Parts: C-alpha cells; sequence; structure tokens
C-alpha cells in the first residue's frame, strides 16, 4: 500500500487543479489593502 | 513690563488654519498626506508631522 499513487479525480474537489483561478484574484478581490 | 517668554515660529496667518495647515503645538500639523497603511488605531498620529 503506497501513500501517493496515480488515479483519476475523486468524488471530492482535491484532484484536478483549476488554473483559471488567477484572474479573479487580480481584479475582483479587494484586500484589507495593507483594521 | 512683565513678559515671561518670547519666541519665534511659523506665522499663524500666512499659513492660515483653514485652507492648509494648523498650529496649536509648535509643529505645523496637516491631516492626511502619508498615513501608515497597516497599523493600530492610535498610530499615524505622528506621521502627520
Amino acid at each position: 500500500k503506497p501513500i501517493i499513487e496515480r488515479q483519476g479525480e475523486t468524488v471530492d474537489g482535491l484532484t484536478i487543479i483549476d488554473t483559471s483561478i488567477v484572474w479573479p484574484i487580480l481584479c475582483q478581490c479587494t484586500y484589507p489593502l495593507v483594521e | 513690563y512683565g513678559a515671561a517668554v518670547v519666541n519665534i515660529d511659523l506665522n499663524r496667518d500666512f499659513f492660515d488654519t483653514a485652507t492648509g495647515i494648523d498650529l496649536t503645538k509648535g509643529i505645523p500639523l496637516v491631516q492626511d498626506l502619508l498615513v501608515p497603511i497597516g497599523v493600530t488605531a492610535g498610530a499615524e498620529q505622528s506621521a502627520e508631522y
């Protein structure tokens, strides 16, 4: 039994990393701006 | 006859209290030009010098 192994996506959002989650965090995201 | 202390400073007239600065202490203090972005509530009260 290994600790890391090859498999498709599981029934939960931990596999298949979305790369499109970059444009929202450069435009539609106000920071505490640094209260 | 009876002056305790005299001195020199900034004329509280050419530098009017309304449109510009303020002088109650010795330092000419204006409000908000360079406020430290991320600190507590009581800070920046010296950055107004």
